[PDB]
């Protein structure tokens, strides 16, 4: 990865290995991993903006 | 020659307001001046989105 | 016929004036960059023509065989190591394209 | 003049009453002056800092 | 320590220094990974159709 | 509060800045064409206060 | 005449939108707050000469 992350800095997210482009599971239901971060903290966020 | 297509556009990036304001300019035209300072929301009975939200 | 070094680099301004021309309106069609950079590596500038295949890479880096071209300028021209780090950079970049793993792996 | 040139006053030049006319040109004047601040702003900016090609 | 005043500007003074000398764009953020599949492969037919 | 200055003063600084050929005040040859934007301005503030034919 | 000017007088009085309060700006006050203006009393007619010497 340090081949393809030259330029760029140790926060940014960058794909470069077989593994991310395998299909995740079907995600049964209304699971709390894909879920909208707060309502709280959708609205701090845009203060902030 | 001279009669040619395009084949690239022109990128946006590089001029007036792209960067840097192209360096902070001090020309502005007759369309840039203030106009419609301020904005307008919907009202109770408009479609305000309190209204809106109730609604089957 | 070209005298001493003076005149040599003569010809080489106009040379130069010439493809730094072609590549300011075409800016994009890859050909003009790789008959640059032939020009630079038959007269053994090679690092000129480093620059002009990283600024070709840099309008166009999923074009393979600009890729190819500047691997085999550094293969050819006994730069064992920087071919050996351009395929490097090639595989990481283009992990797809079987020729680059191919003439790596030869 | 038909309120000035009445009676034994006859059609002499004779009339200084500027006051109108003096209104009349500095109400011009009011008005003028952020147009012509504008458009002498952009001669300045274009002569000192210069041409912006294909900025706009 | 250092107190700093910042220097009061002159109402009447032009801008200063020339703005539009333009130069050509430089490189761009270094290249992502390209992360296609394995590539359906092609015929003669196909290519000649 | 800043206060008035002696009329004297203008007057020399207008009269030893003739019509700006010398080579001393050739770094004021750049506030005098800053300053063009703002003669409307000047321009109008002047014949506001034209003096009224009973004022000598 | 008289026609001419009840028109320009009713073209007032039609288009009068009311007076807009926005803050108040003051420019002199702007400039003679800097270090660059001075303030003096002159007669008229010196300023007048001034203003033409400094647009000429
Ligand atoms: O030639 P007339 O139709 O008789 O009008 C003239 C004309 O005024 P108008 O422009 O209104 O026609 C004169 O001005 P100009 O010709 O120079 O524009 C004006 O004298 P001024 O030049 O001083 O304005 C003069 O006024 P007077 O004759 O009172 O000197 C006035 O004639 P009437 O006053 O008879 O209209």
């Amino acid at each position: 990865d340090a081949i393809a992350r030259q330029g760029q800095s140790k926060d940014k997210v960058i794909y470069s290995k077989y593994t991310d482009l395998v299909p995740k599971e079907v995600m049964n239901a209304d699971d709390p991993d894909l879920q909208r971060p707060d309502e709280e903290a959708i609205k701090e966020i845009t203060e902030k903006t | 020659t001279a009669a040619r297509p395009t084949f690239e556009p022109a990128r946006g990036g590089r001029g007036k307001g792209e960067g840097d304001l192209s360096q902070l300019s001090k020309q502005y035209s007759s369309r840039d001046l203030p106009s419609h300072t301020k904005i307008k929301y919907r009202q109770t009975t408009q479609d305000a989105p309190e209204e809106v939200r109730n609604r089957d | 016929k070209i005298t001493d070094e003076e005149e040599l680099n003569d010809y080489k301004l106009r040379k130069r004036k010439t493809f730094e021309d072609n590549i300011r309106k075409n800016r994009t069609v890859i050909s003009n960059w790789i008959k640059y950079a032939q020009w630079e590596e038959s007269l053994k500038e090679i690092q000129r023509a480093r620059s002009i295949y990283e600024r070709a890479l840099d309008v166009d880096y999923r074009n393979i065989t600009l890729w190819l071209k500047y691997a085999e300028m550094e293969m050819k021209n006994r730069q064992v190591n920087h071919a050996r780090n351009i395929w490097d950079r090639a595989i990481t970049t283009l992990p797809r394209v079987n020729q680059f793993w191919y003439k790596y792996t030869y | 003049y038909y309120r000035f040139n009445t009676g034994p006053v006859g059609k002499g030049p004779g009339c200084g009453f500027w006051a109108a006319g003096w209104r009349v040109w500095l109400f011009f004047m009011r008005g003028i002056t952020p147009l012509l601040e504008r458009w002498l702003g952009n001669l300045l900016a274009r002569q000192f800092e210069g041409r912006h090609s294909k900025g706009v | 320590v250092i107190r700093m005043v910042e220097m009061q500007k002159d109402p009447m003074e032009p801008p200063r220094f020339k703005i539009n000398k333009k130069i050509p764009r430089g490189p761009p953020s270094p290249p992502a990974p390209v992360m296609h599949s394995p590539s359906r492969k092609m015929t003669v037919k196909e290519q000649q159709e | 509060q800043k206060e008035d200055m002696p009329p004297e003063h203008v007057r020399k600084i207008i009269r030893d800045h003739g019509d700006m050929t010398n080579r001393k005040f050739r770094h004021d040859k750049r506030v005098y064409l800053g300053a063009l934007k703002y003669m409307p301005h000047a321009v109008l503030k002047l014949l506001e206060n034209m003096p009224m034919p009973w004022e000598q | 005449s008289y026609q001419k000017l009840l028109k320009y007088y009713v073209l007032n009085a039609l288009k009068h939108r009311p007076p807009k309060a926005q803050k108040k700006r003051y420019l002199f006050r702007s400039f003679k707050a800097t270090k660059f203006f001075q303030s003096t009393k002159l007669d008229w007619v010196e300023v007048g000469l001034q203003v033409c010497r400094q647009g000429y």
